[PDB]
């Protein structure tokens, strides 16, 4: 089942792009202090999450 | 001023529907189409093989009349 792997990896590339835009990291966004989210989300994210949804 | 990121009044819906348009063709009809085209191929097969047998008997007659 080789190709749907790559279709959903395209979607997961948009996922990694969202983590890039939020914290910077590709995968290892530490980003969470005990004591709430640090270094919060910038302007221009929620509309993109809506389109992605 | 404060310039956070809220939504503006509430966004539209995102579908959780299972999309299954169930097309289709009512497969008993597909059996009918397959058997019909298959039988038409059989009739064409019959016609061409018997005309070619007429021609091959003409080839037999050629070798028979040419032999002595």
């Amino acid at each position: 089942a080789m190709t749907p792997f790559f279709w959903m990896f395209e979607e997961r590339e948009k996922m990694f792009e969202f983590y890039e835009r939020v914290s910077g990291a590709r995968m290892h966004a530490a980003y969470v202090r005990p004591g709430g989210v640090h270094q919060d989300l910038p302007l221009g994210l929620m509309d993109d999450i809506y389109e992605f949804s | 001023v404060k310039q956070d990121m809220p939504p503006v009044g509430g966004y539209g819906p995102i579908d959780y529907k299972r999309n299954l348009p169930r097309r289709g063709l009512s497969g008993y009809s597909m059996f009918a189409v397959g058997i019909g085209a298959l039988l038409f191929g059989y009739w064409s097969m019959m016609r061409w093989n018997r005309e070619r047998r007429r021609l091959q008997i003409e080839d037999f007659e050629a070798r028979i009349a040419l032999m002595p």
